[PDB]
């Protein structure tokens, strides 16, 4: 077969962004939010409500024969039939454990069915709602992928992933959705991702201190890891470029000697 | 010969047909099949009476929101029909063994007329079809109901609608897959008219059939344009072999192996089966691993990753049911791939860009439309050369009904008129046969 | 004549004969009901029927005897096998055997029509009208006969004051109606019914049952429908079965077999009087209006005036559409009120609630627990983690299983179930131990107001008692307040004492459910 | 039970008590 | 415990059952209790741990007196509990002190 190489580079920062992309690398967690607690921080539907459906289950609905598309198993919330929801993330480029291109190629390579899009102050993946819902609390809230001080939930008005942080390490937000909570240390969600208030605030735990922050970060930074210590990378961005331009000049063989 | 390639055809059922069919029998300018779709794409007129009378009726002439008090005609286009055809027939008849064919559609409410390739002949353009069957529609207008002198503008504006004004065919009943050849993105442009959901309506959503209409109108148009010319051809017969007609059973088997799987772990299969079959070698390894890989053949090598990203596709939309995912799985099968062996991906990066595209364009309120309406001649989609576009037909065809922009909204005349051939209901079949049968003159 | 024929099948699951010596016969037009405890397998059979995936049998088989078109692929009844077609060819007999991939598995399958469990099978953004409308144009009919149907249809399930309203923006049974309506109309060779009537109220219920008849019964399409709620069961099937356990205790005319069913029963516990504890809610003239610019005011709630007085079990029973979750919604401080004051006394000051925060509704929304008519549970996670992890236990892990295992015995479980339940999950359960889990997880936490809509609605009069019960003993022995929406009337006599009546978003009166019972009727 | 009683006497995490910057002044 | 001060550290007893003997806690020291010495296999007897902030009750400090492959001293997962130290020499009194009383340790290295 083929083993799966997944980034290349030798620093640490070249390793989490193998590790985010290895499906096979378990990801350390950090934090227990409830299932509850994500779903209202997300605040698509309220928690113990059923979910709402765009159609009838794929059973009750008639579709012609395929047998190509019948191939690929659907998800279950594509069985049950349910919306498709999204949950939207900004990433601070002061050591943010996760980054949005990290983000959407490390979702891309894990999970089934998704809609991976990045901004360079936004990132947002869309799935079906109970799908969402799962990976949401299984990989994106509770395991290193996430800081609640340098990331956070969040849709609407997002700005500040360029930002310096506070004085309590957090990524600056204009609608103030998480506050830091100084008698126990935790950063605690006040509103949802877009922006309405929530009746009771949620714990997502405490910031991840700064130390652990170098060591989880997936960005190039000249105060911590920058590429000139990684030319590996480089060379095969490169590779890749060159490659482009001699496929696009005339794309033989021979023309890619000069490779 | 010119090229030594040899592939073995599949059927859309994974099943073998033939073995060492040479890579030109699939091209279009060989293949009989190609020639006769792009003859009848040429020459097939779709025509609404119902919308006629419609518009002569309430004197709903001109364009959106528009009505000329006064301007109105009673006449009865659904009950005649018959009448009418047959008289568009006889005013479009060149010789007695014409292919003149104006057929009745949904009782009287459509016509399907297709005009004699004698007319096409000394034509410079496709547009004959259209002036020449609105041309006979308003004779036998005028000549069924006895319409008065003047009113015969009014019979002209129901039909085709603002046309002198308005160099388009905006307010009539009267369509054709292909617009206008002074409204296209490029020149060459004409046949990548065709959006995604009247492919995935003429083939009634089946997959392979809507990949390979979509694969073989891109790759004649890029034929058309002057791309597949001298070094560049090679690239997209390979290319069209590989990503629309399922030459060597790929994207059959690239998505039997990913039924539970993600988009990395085709691109992981992708590489595992371009190394196998000696696609791509080992480059050299690097200090931290990450041997890196070079193409030993570079169009091969392309024709896999498309036949990889088709399955990608294929395998995410299948996976959450939506043709929503389609920007992103092009996309980010592009970057994991590159990123994974150091090797280009589909088309250089212009499949990329293009899903870059696709992503601003039906994701954001700066977005306009669905996946569906995806076509070649937009400058949105016009930047990869046939590579792009053919997945989001199996996208649309694995939709479980939860886009706005379905087939059944946006394609229904075109499915009920363009299904009765055999050729553009079942592309792939056909296309096979048609390769099969000029195997030994290569 | 003969339309399927069950073999000795039994459908076990890893060491678990959720069926066994499962046999019947049908012929062309016939009702025959599917009577059984909870998690009994009607469920299970019905899917099984209907060969969804999973379903497939390890002992026996199910054979479809059906008429067919080799040229078209329309299955239709075995009758017409001597007819002429709606296309060429005249017709052919087949004796289509499920879970063996003969080809016309797909047409019969398109032929046949389920209506299933707690599952509403509805486009949702759709309306009502182009819901029921893309019924009628996907299996076949025309403009005319369509618009017809629809209109001869939305009459039947009684859906004329929402034909614009949105589907999704329905309420529970209206949702129900609709799916009914649109599974008449597909014009099936078999219409199998789990639970047809919902937890609908009794009008309701009879409107249902005779569009049914209506309809199914004038086609002489064989029925297959489940009740374990028997007086439809008699007065639908005329040979029904008696499954007890995924074993037939009985095969006979339905009648008998309703009787013998009935005995096997038990009467409820009349708890013990309870004096209540001073007033916790007030709500004053909440209002509650749908505004549409396309479609009208729907005046939900329309001017409420309630109060529960702390520890006691109040009720609201009503009519579909009366607004009672719109109320329960209010109350749960989930859906604020367009107009109108709610206080809860915390323990002496009353929080404004209509003011969202943890300075004033989040206040009283720690101890509010609300179970949904609509529930849902995380079909990713285990019964175990559902009731522990997935909410927020305080308790450390290992001793959150005994905890979890103790509510679900107090919900009603033995203690066999519910250890063998924990390692399990939702779509392995049946809906009943579903609904059971989900009230478990309402209850875990202990909250102080308990909102329970529709508690029952799939219990076997035995399970409903046992919820009854457990619901009175957390009352005194925990002193939780419990508001009650219901359509069981008995519940109410012998569960409740406060019961009010909703109607059209009013009160009308409020009292006794013995004076409640004798206002309506 | 009793265990049941001692664990939630003991393992408590009062909202009001832990988290005072929202629920208190 | 205090052993940064003085040489015999002073452990209370939170929480009891069977075999578990759970410790108080320090809601001030509690801060960046990363996970550090998770365990790979069943943890043996006589072990101490603290549970890091994954879990809800981070800091809190047990010991159990037999051995599990499933919930560390403290009740917690193995991915919540990382292993701080083990009591060597002196035993059998963990299961004869209530709760709320005081035990005193020395460290031996
Ligand atoms: N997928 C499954 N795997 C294992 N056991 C299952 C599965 N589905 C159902 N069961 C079990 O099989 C039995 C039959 O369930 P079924 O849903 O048929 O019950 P039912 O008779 O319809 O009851 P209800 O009134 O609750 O609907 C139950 O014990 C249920 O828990
Ligand atoms: N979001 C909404 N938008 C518009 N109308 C709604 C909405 N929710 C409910 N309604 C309508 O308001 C009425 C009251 O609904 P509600 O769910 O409160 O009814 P109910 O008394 O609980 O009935 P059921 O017995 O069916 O549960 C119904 O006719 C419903 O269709
Ligand atoms: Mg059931
Ligand atoms: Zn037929």
């Amino acid at each position: 077969a083929y083993t799966p190489q997944f980034y290349p580079g030798a620093t640490k920062v070249a390793e989490n962004r193998r590790n985010h992309l290895n499906p096979n690398y378990e990801l350390e967690k950090l934090r227990e939010i409830p299932d509850e607690d994500v779903v209202k921080i997300m605040g698509h539907r309220q928690p113990g409500e059923d979910y709402k459906t765009v159609h009838p289950p794929l059973e009750e609905m008639d579709f012609v024969e395929d047998y190509a598309r019948d191939l690929v198993e659907p998800l279950n919330g594509a069985k049950e039939g349910h919306r498709v929801r999204y949950i939207q993330f900004a990433d601070s480029m002061y050591f943010a454990p996760a980054q949005p291109y990290d983000r959407s190629r490390s979702y891309m390579s894990r999970l089934r069915g998704v809609d991976a899009g990045t901004l360079s102050g936004r990132q947002v993946v869309e799935c079906r709602e109970s799908d969402l819902e799962e990976f949401s609390k299984n990989i994106l809230m509770d395991t290193e992928l996430f800081d609640p001080a340098t990331s956070g939930m969040r849709g609407a008005t997002v700005h500040g992933h360029s930002l310096r942080l506070d004085e309590n390490g957090m990524m600056f937000d204009a609608l103030q959705r998480c506050v830091f909570d100084e008698k126990t240390g935790h950063v605690m969600y006040v509103k949802d991702q877009v922006g309405k208030p929530l009746d009771a605030p949620v714990d997502v735990g405490e910031p991840i201190p700064e130390a652990k922050l170098r060591e989880i970060t997936t960005i190039y930074r000249n105060d911590g890891v920058a590429m000139r210590a990684d030319p590996d990378v480089i060379e095969v961005v490169k590779r890749i470029h060159r490659a482009r331009t001699l496929g696009g000049y005339i794309p033989t063989n021979e023309t890619f000697k000069g490779l | 010969v010119k090229y030594e390639d040899k592939i073995s055809l599949y059927d859309a059922k994974g099943n073998l047909v033939a073995e060492n069919v040479p890579l030109e029998a699939i091209s279009p300018l060989y293949n009989p099949t190609i020639k006769s779709m792009v003859k009848n794409i040429k020459r097939t007129v779709a025509v609404n009476l119902a919308g006629i009378e419609g518009t002569l009726a309430a004197g709903k002439i001109g364009g959106k929101g528009c009505q000329v008090p006064g301007r109105t005609l009673d006449i009865s286009a659904v009950s005649n029909a018959q009448a009418i055809a047959d008289e568009v027939e006889k005013i479009l008849k060149v010789s007695e063994d014409d292919d003149t064919a104006v057929k009745i559609i949904n009782g009287g409410k459509q016509l399907a007329v297709q005009v004699p390739t004698a007319r096409l002949e000394v034509a410079a353009e496709y547009s004959v079809s259209m002036l020449s069957t609105a041309m006979a529609l308003k004779e036998a207008l005028i000549k069924t109901f006895n319409i008065d002198m003047f009113d015969g503008s009014t019979v002209h504006a129901a039909i085709v609608g603002n046309y002198p004004q308005v160099m388009d065919y905006a307010g009539g009943n009267i369509a054709s897959l292909l617009g206008a050849p002074s409204m296209m993105e490029g020149l060459g442009y004409a046949l990548r008219n065709i959006p995604v959901n009247h492919a995935v309506a003429t083939t009634k959503k089946n997959m392979m059939n809507a990949i390979a209409f979509s694969s073989v109108m891109e790759q004649t148009a890029t034929f058309e344009m002057g791309d597949a010319v001298g070094s560049f051809e090679r690239q997209h017969l390979l290319g069209l072999a590989y990503q629309g007609l399922n030459a060597d059973n790929l994207v059959i088997d690239f998505i039997k192996a990913n039924a539970k799987g993600t988009v990395g772990s085709v691109v992981e299969t992708v590489i595992d089966r371009a190394i196998a079959d000696g696609v791509i070698v080992v480059d050299k390894t690097m200090s931290s691993g990450f041997n890196m890989y070079k193409p030993a053949d570079v169009n091969k090598w392309n024709a896999y990753a498309a036949a990889g990203l088709v399955a990608a596709v294929a395998v995410s939309c299948g996976a959450a049911r939506a043709a929503q995912n389609v920007a992103s799985v092009i996309l980010y099968f592009n970057d994991i791939l590159e990123y994974e062996t150091g090797l280009p991906g589909v088309d250089y990066g212009r499949s990329m860009g293009t899903a870059v595209g696709f992503s601003f364009f039906s994701h954001s309120i700066y977005g306009g439309g669905g996946p569906g309406i995806f076509n070649g001649n937009h400058v949105v989609t016009r930047h990869s050369k046939g590579f792009a576009i053919p997945p989001v037909c199996a996208a649309m065809c694995a939709d479980a009904g939860t886009q706005m922009f379905s087939p059944e909204h946006t394609s229904g005349l075109v499915g009920s008129v363009y299904s009765a051939f055999d050729e553009f209901r079942e592309p792939m079949k056909y296309v096979i046969e048609g390769a099969l049968s000029i195997k030994d003159q290569f | 004549m003969l339309l399927l024929e069950v073999k000795n099948v039994s459908k076990s699951y890893g060491d678990t004969e959720v069926l066994k010596n499962v046999s019947f016969e049908l012929n062309e037009g016939d009702v025959m009901g599917v009577l059984g405890r909870s998690g009994a397998g009607k469920s299970v059979l019905l899917h099984m029927l209907r060969g969804m995936e999973g379903y497939e049998p390890t002992s026996g088989q199910i054979i479809y005897h059906v008429a067919y078109c080799p040229h078209c692929e329309n299955v239709e009844a075995p009758s017409q096998v001597g007819k002429k077609c709606e296309c060429e060819t005249e017709y052919v007999a087949k004796s289509v055997d499920f879970w063996n991939n003969n080809e016309i598995t797909y047409a019969l399958k398109k032929k046949i029509a389920i209506m299933l469990q707690r599952t509403f099978a509805l486009y949702g953004e759709k309306t009502v009208a182009e819901n029921i409308m893309e019924a009628l144009t996907a299996a076949g009919y025309e403009g005319k006969d369509a618009t017809e149907w629809a209109l001869n249809l939305i009459k039947m399930v009684k859906l004329e004051h929402r034909v614009a309203h949105i589907s999704r923006d329905l309420s529970g049974g209206e949702k129900q109606r609709v799916v009914l309506a649109r599974q008449i109309a597909k014009n099936p060779v078999i219409f199998l019914a789990d639970e047809p009537t919902g937890t609908l109220d009794p009008k309701t219920a009879k409107f249902v049952h005779n569009a049914l008849t209506e309809a199914v019964i004038k086609h002489n399409i064989a029925m297959v429908i489940t009740s374990h709620w028997p007086e439809v069961i008699e007065e639908l099937c005329q040979k029904a079965i008696w499954l007890d356990k995924g074993e037939m205790r009985l095969v006979g005319e339905s009648k008998h077999v309703v009787e013998e069913f009935m005995k096997t029963v038990t009467s409820m516990k009349e708890f013990e009087k309870v004096e209540v504890k001073d007033e916790l809610l007030k709500l004053e003239n909440v209002e509650k209006r749908y505004v549409s610019v396309d479609r009208g005011i729907v005046k939900a709630v329309d001017g409420i005036d309630v109060s529960i007085n702390e520890k006691e079990i109040f009720g609201l029973v009503g009519v579909s559409g009366a607004g009672k979750t719109t109320l329960s919604k209010i109350i749960a401080a989930v859906i604020p009120p367009s107009k109108g004051n709610y206080e809860f006394r915390l323990a002496d000051e009353w929080v404004d609630m209509t003011k969202v925060g943890p300075l004033y509704r989040g206040r009283a929304k720690r101890y509010i627990g609300m179970l949904f008519q609509e529930y849902s549970l995380y079909p990713h996670r285990t019964i175990l983690y559902n009731l522990t992890e997935s909410i927020g236990l305080e308790m450390p892990g290992e001793f959150a299983k005994m905890k979890a295992e103790h509510t679900l015995v107090s919900v009603g479980f033995t203690e066999e179930e519910a250890e063998n339940m924990l390692e399990k999950h939702p779509s392995e359960l049946s809906v009943g131990e579903k609904h059971r889990v989900a009230l478990a997880q309402v209850l875990i936490r202990e909250p102080h107001l308990i909102l329970l809509d529709e508690p029952t609605g799939t219990m076997d009069p035995i399970t409903r008692n046992q919820v009854a019960e457990s619901i009175q003993k957390s009352r005194s022995e925990l002193d939780q307040t419990y508001v009650i929406v219901s359509h069981d009337m008995d519940f109410v006599l012998n569960v409740c004492d406060r019961a009010a009546l909703v109607r059209g978003g009013k009160i009308i009166k409020t009292g006794k459910p013995d004076e409640i019972v004798k206002i309506l009727s | 039970r009793l265990f049941l009683k001692a664990l939630k006497e003991k393992f408590e995490e009062d909202p009001k008590e832990k988290y005072t910057k929202f629920y208190t002044f | 415990t205090g052993l940064t001060t003085k040489r015999i550290g002073t452990l209370k007893i939170y929480f009891k059952h069977d075999d578990i003997s759970m410790f108080e806690r320090d809601w001030d020291y509690s801060k960046g209790l990363l996970p550090e010495n998770t365990p790979e296999k069943s943890i043996d007897s006589g072990i101490i741990a603290v549970t890091n902030m994954v879990k809800k009750y981070k800091g809190y400090i047990g010991v159990r007196t037999s051995s599990n492959d499933k919930y560390g001293p403290t009740g917690e997962t193995f991915e919540g509990t990382n292993i701080v130290g083990k009591v060597v020499k002196n035993s059998e009194i963990l299961k004869s002190v209530k709760q709320g009383e005081n035990i005193y340790i020395l460290e031996v290295n």
